[PDB]
RNA sequence: GUUCAUAGCGACGUCGCUUUUUGAUCCUUCGAUGUCGGCUCUUCCUAUCAUUGUGAAGCAGAAUUCACCAAGCGUUGGAUUGUUCACCCACUAAUAGGGAACGUGAGCUGGGUUUAGACCGUCGUGAGACAGGUUAGUUUUACCCUACUGAUGAUGUGUUGUUGCCAUGGUAAUCCUGCUCAGUACGAGAGGAACCGCAGGUUCAGACAUUUGGUGUAUGUGCUUGGCUGAGGAGCCAAUGGGGCGAAGCUACCAUCUGUGGGAUUAUGACUGAACGCCUCUAAGUCAGAAUCCCGCCCAGGCGGAACGAUACGGCAGCGCCGCGG
RNA sequence: UAAACGGCGGGAGUAACUAUGACUCUCUUAAGGUAGCCAAAUGCCUCGUCAUCUAAUUAGUGACGCGCAUGAAGGAUGAACGAGAUUCCCACUGUCCCUACCUACUAUCCAGCGAAACCACAGCCAAGGGAACGGGCUUGGCGGAAUCAGCGGGGAAAGAAG
RNA sequence: ACUGGCGCUGCGGGAUGAACCGAACGCCGGGUUAAGGCGCCCGAUGCCGACGCUCAUCAGACCCCAGAAAAGGUGUUGGUUGAUAUAGACAGCAGGACGGUGGCCAUGGAAGUCGGAAUCCGCUAAGGAGUGUGUAACAACUCACCUGCCGAAUCAACUAGCCC
RNA sequence: GGGCGAAGCCAGAGGAAACUCUGGUGGAGGUCCGUAGCGGUCCUGACGUGCAAAUCGGUCGUCCGACCUGGGUAUAGGGGC
């Protein structure tokens, strides 16, 4: 199999990231990260490939006042990729998925991190490019 | 009342005398358990932290994401010139612990070794071991030496050899060699005494002690940081900005009772220069050192099976704050305690290595030799001169060079 | 509790424990023990939420419930509120309960209560009052002793050095996920495990700077504003003039590396075997047995030892051994 | 005589779906709270109920009103203004995650100079008993000169006849 | 309320302690005691002390006094009452445990056992028209009741000592 | 030192008039930003055996007016103001 290696997170709770799918949502406001046990005073943070709980602050009104599962696909924080490559993206972006992992939308604008694409095959299918 | 939210403790109480180490060398404190079935071998060595670099290799870890893939891994270079054996110590087991039974020193103790016995070598008369070495010649002294060896053979349980490093082969200012007792394991006491007695006055290279892609323990003293406060020493939480008398402090150092400050409360003081022992450090490479058969050979230090570049382990412009590495070296994986040119003790592992992280064959593809004195971007001098072409100083030199 | 008192509960009664509630009392303190909460930080308790090992079920599996050994380790991020409490959001293995002068103000803060200003409601003829609401309201001192943290030293071995031993003290690792087992056992079906193995992560710890990031007065090198040296060139002042890039060093789960073995046993399940010609884990005698315990590994090293080295002049100058020499 | 101080209540019946009571009886009063406004800096119950704002709001706003205990020289509005009280949004950021590095002046060491507060005696703990929280006492643990830089657990530390 | 004490009071003992127990006090020597003690701290049992009880993986250990109850134990030790037994106990190993009757009223099966009443008789070695398991119900087991092998004591209910 | 730009006035245009619109001029105000001055919001900053028995740093309020200020006068204790 093979599990995801540790990467720099750079997206704590309360970060607003772009919404890269065609669901009509324009941004995603991260309220928590899946799988975070915790630590006193430590904000739960997410990197690319992490499932998060997010609410959309602007977008279509039927998506706004709800909690959506989402997966981070791009991040502005540089992270090491086990071959000495420190890679970062131009913006923080994520797509809205369900608990099973498939997207609510059908297309992704921009690249998807290879770390996210390998870990979520339903996201990888809709990815225009994998970076 | 109980604290409102649970939080784990800051720092470990297993290193509590957070004080300057009483030694600079770093002592073993536990040699690998001896079993007579093994062949006679040495269990430790002394090296010097030259510097760090990184390598490229292919991983052979099945079931992993990085299986058959290239990785970049930081390594530490430890220069290890051969040790010189100058003595033998015998220990006897007592109900009060091991006690030193008899020590026998070789004739012709090296000049750098004898410097260890003097606080002021410059004013000394250099008289150490001068009367002792005379007993290796007369028959009366030689008989006494044989009784010392026979007594060690019939009474001692573990024996150790005194070995010292060779300062004259290092680019350091220090000329005082580092002495060390290295335990001899793997045989009967008679066999390890015969083995050690042949090695007297001899040189033991590092490849006779350690091997390729085996995991060893590194013992040494960490970098000193001076007097430090609780925020840097114990990594406690910084107090808010509004705090009156200071925020880099621990707010409560104990309850009203037990009416004392406990030993477990974080308090300011010395940080760094602590004796530490790190286990499970894999040997990626044992470098071969500089030779002269017809010309000087440096390829055997950084060329791999896939590089074939005539370059040594030394970075472009030399190791920063160390010098040039010309002797044998051990390429350890990861970081190692201490500053540059800090003496390190390498010890055989006390554990049995059976996991797949251990016993894994290491095959290097690339060794980085860019300049570490800045953002170096060239592996070798020749690559740099080929890229940039002739320069102005080369022209004015070639003008004088006709 | 479909039957069935006791899997799990327990009416009527009745025996206790605890001092994390509120009372009762008024023994100490009124020539003053700073009075709530939060923050920070350590330690302790167990009446155990999770995790290890187990016994029981109305335990098919999954899930759950009851109990035992057990406090090693963990028990979180937020909206509202001064709150303690409360409630909701979300994550989680779990989001257990408590003590330490209702721990902790020469540690902080000062939101609350609890001075003086002021407004409202009610009460009062009034001054004024209100465990009613609201707004603004000085948080002083350590250099002493001890404690603790580090730092020199001290006793003794003739002096001095090197290499060592280990009494004793500390102690550390933790938890989760995915793959496989396996759509397997089990189950009518729906569903649905586990041991070995592999790959990784969380929290913690100890480091380290090859790489990435941060710093940057190398006041290093360009750019630039105002002024000044007659101009150029070279510079300087503007409490670091400003700004770009920046070596070295320091430094970040914001980069990287590493984190371990036994022993006696607890609960429990058993062996042989009486007592009690049967039975029986127990009485004698045995076995297996764990996040506990002790030790190892690791940190320190005793008014505790060891082995070994060298041990004082080119001049009268000191010293050692031999003589039981006086 | 109330732009004087001030005050401005309860039980019964009653509208052709029901429900309330516009409307009438009496007790009582000097009149029995009109116009307005409100869980307001005024509402105990109360974190009132509904809507909105949020993922979540004892906060905010809008609305309701048998209002413990709103209300007319003060009531209700309404621009501009405010080092006044409050809530939200954009932007911004070391407030924070989560801390790091640098600079100046200190602290530090030295030459010179040189106080004060405070002081029964003093100064290592556990338990006991005791004016019911001991530095001294009892029983145990133990105890090694002289000191330096810090530190804020204790001295129920100091400051003031609470 | 009564007497005594502390306050006003030292001393011996209770480790420690205003009040408990002994005893009240000029400065001393010898003898002897009180209450309390006699492994060692710490004077005195260093007696060839007596008879028992008790094992605790939270034992127990002396007025006040400084920690425990109800309720339990097939731990062990005494004691009380009753019962069986060479017409052979007890425990083990092995059989019958029926007929009317799958008794009546409950019924949808309740047949001995989801329930209401009564307890018949014969075979005898015994059998309850049933102490329980259980079968949809049958059925199949077991018990109380007797018999065989076994050949000397055993069983039951209480009670109170130490221990748990 | 700047900003806003009241009345009064000039020119042009449109109007039957009433008058209106546009561009200038003008320079009002217990007007605004902001020095000196005067004051003293917040940091609940520094200090807190201080520089100081009330000070200091930054940030602030006002800054043509109910403005700031010297000197001379008057009011004196149950009195003044
Ligand atoms: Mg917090
Ligand atoms: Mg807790
Ligand atoms: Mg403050
Ligand atoms: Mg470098
Ligand atoms: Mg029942
Ligand atoms: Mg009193
Ligand atoms: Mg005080
Ligand atoms: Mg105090
Ligand atoms: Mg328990
Ligand atoms: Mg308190
Ligand atoms: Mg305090
Ligand atoms: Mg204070
Ligand atoms: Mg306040
Ligand atoms: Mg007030
Ligand atoms: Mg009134
Ligand atoms: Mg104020
Ligand atoms: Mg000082
Ligand atoms: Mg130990
Ligand atoms: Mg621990
Ligand atoms: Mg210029
Ligand atoms: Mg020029
Ligand atoms: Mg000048
Ligand atoms: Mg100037
Ligand atoms: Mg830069
Ligand atoms: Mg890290
Ligand atoms: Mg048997
Ligand atoms: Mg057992
Ligand atoms: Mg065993
Ligand atoms: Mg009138
Ligand atoms: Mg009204
Ligand atoms: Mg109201
Ligand atoms: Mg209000
Ligand atoms: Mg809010
Ligand atoms: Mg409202
Ligand atoms: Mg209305
Ligand atoms: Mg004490
Ligand atoms: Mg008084
Ligand atoms: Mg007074
Ligand atoms: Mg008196
Ligand atoms: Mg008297
Ligand atoms: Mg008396
Ligand atoms: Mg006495
Ligand atoms: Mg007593
Ligand atoms: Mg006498
Ligand atoms: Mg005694
Ligand atoms: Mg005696
Ligand atoms: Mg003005
Ligand atoms: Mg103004
Ligand atoms: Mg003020
Ligand atoms: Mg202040």
């Amino acid at each position: 199999s093979g599990a995801k290696f540790r990467i720099s997170l750079g997206l704590p709770v309360g970060a607003v990231i772009n919404c890269a799918d065609n669901t009509g949502a324009k941004n995603l406001y991260i309220i928590s990260v899946k799988g975070i046990k915790g630590r006193l005073n430590r904000l739960p943070a997410a990197g690319v490939g992490d499932m998060v709980m997010a609410t959309v602050k602007k977008g279509k009104p039927e998506l706004r006042k709800k909690v959506h599962p989402a997966v981070v696909i791009r991040q502005r924080k540089s992270y090491r990729r086990k071959d000495g490559v420190f890679l970062y993206f131009e913006d923080n972006a994520g797509v809205i998925v369900n608990n099973k992992g498939e997207m609510k939308g059908s297309a992704i604008t921009g690249p998807v991190a290879k770390e996210c694409a390998d870990l979520w095959p339903r996201i990888a299918s809709n990815a225009g490019s994998i970076a | 009342s109980h604290r409102k939210f649970s939080a784990p403790r800051h720092g470990s109480l297993g290193f509590l005398p957070r004080k300057r180490s009483s030694r600079h060398r770093g002592k073993v404190k536990s040699f690998p358990k001896d079993d007579p079935s093994k062949p006679v071998h040495l269990t430790a060595f002394l090296g010097y932290k030259a510097g760090m670099t990184h390598i490229v290799r292919e991983v052979d870890r099945p079931g992993s994401k990085v299986n058959k893939k290239e990785v970049v891994e930081a390594v530490t270079i430890v220069e290890t010139p051969p040790m010189v054996v100058v003595g033998i110590v015998g220990y006897v087991e007592t109900p009060r612990g091991l006690r030193t039974f008899k020590t026998v020193f070789a004739e012709h103790i090296s000049d750098e070794c004898k410097r260890r016995f003097y606080k002021n070598w410059h004013k000394s008369k250099k008289k150490a071991f001068t009367k002792y070495c005379k007993k290796w010649q007369d028959e009366d002294g030689k008989k006494q030496l044989e009784k010392d060896f026979s007594s060690m053979k019939k009474y001692c349980q573990v024996i150790r050899v005194i070995a010292h490093t060779q300062m004259r082969l290092l680019p350091l200012r220090q000329k005082k060699a580092h002495l060390m007792e290295i335990q001899v394991n793997g045989g009967t006491v008679a066999e390890k005494l015969d083995w050690a007695r042949e090695r007297l006055e001899q040189q033991v290279p590092v490849n006779q002690v350690f091997g390729q892609d085996e995991m060893i323990d590194v013992i040494g003293v960490t970098k000193g940081k001076g007097y430090k406060g609780v925020t840097s020493r114990w990594h406690t939480k910084k107090l808010p900005r509004k705090t009156h008398r200071g925020l880099r402090k621990v707010a409560c150092i104990g309850a009203w009772h037990p009416a004392r400050v406990a030993f477990s409360v974080a308090r300011a003081g010395q940080k760094g220069y602590h004796h530490r022992t790190e286990i499970n450090k894999k040997i990626y490479k044992i470098g071969q050192g500089y030779l002269i058969k017809d010309g000087k050979l440096i390829k055997n230090n950084a060329s791999t099976d896939y590089d074939l570049s005539d370059k040594s382990i030394n970075p472009l412009g030399g190791f920063v704050h160390y010098g040039e590495v010309t002797n044998d070296f051990v390429m350890l994986k990861g970081c190692v305690v201490g500053t540059k040119k800090r003496v390190l003790t390498l010890r055989k592992s006390l554990l049995v290595q059976t996991k797949r992280r251990a016993l894994e064959k290491i095959d290097l593809k690339f060794i980085d030799t860019t300049s570490k004195f800045g953002h170096g971007r060239f592996q070798t001098m020749e690559e740099k001169k080929a890229f940039m072409g002739p320069l102005k100083k080369d022209r004015i030199a070639k003008e004088e060079g006709a």
